[PDB]
């Protein structure tokens, strides 16, 4: 109540690549 | 109301899988 | 007890290994601690 939002979208099962830095922070992924 | 308008997600959306602690 | 080869049963996973004092950066969320090669390397005590 009051007186740029709703990015809405759906998962599939897909395989990532993922890449954990040294701290086990993941600073990137890329699709497959 | 509300715009359908659409986007692009790009480098998006991506959590951690399970608990695993990784490193390198 | 530390620094001695004594059998574990942390949480569910047996195993022997010797355990001791690590500076690994386990977030707050993680439990486990695996390799490349998929075996489980550090664990970060329940209790501790
Ligand atoms: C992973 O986490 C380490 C401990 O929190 C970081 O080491 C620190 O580095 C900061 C500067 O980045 C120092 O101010 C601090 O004294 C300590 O050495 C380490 O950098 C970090 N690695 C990353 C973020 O890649
Ligand atoms: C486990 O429970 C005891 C009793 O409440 C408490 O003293 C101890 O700090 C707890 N340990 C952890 C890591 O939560």
């Amino acid at each position: 109540l009051n007186r740029a939002d709703y990015y809405v979208g759906y998962l599939q099962p897909r395989t990532f690549l993922l890449k954990y830095n040294e701290n086990g922070t993941i600073t990137d992924a890329v699709d497959c | 109301t509300t715009t359908q308008s659409y986007t692009n997600s790009f480098t998006r959306g991506v959590y951690y899988p399970d608990k695993v602690f990784r490193s390198s | 007890v530390k620094n001695k080869c004594v059998n574990f049963n942390f949480n569910g996973l047996t195993g022997t290994g010797v355990l001791t004092k690590s500076n690994k950066k386990f977030l707050p969320f993680q439990q486990f601690g695996r390799d490349i090669v998929d075996t489980t390397d550090a664990v970060r005590d329940p209790q501790t």
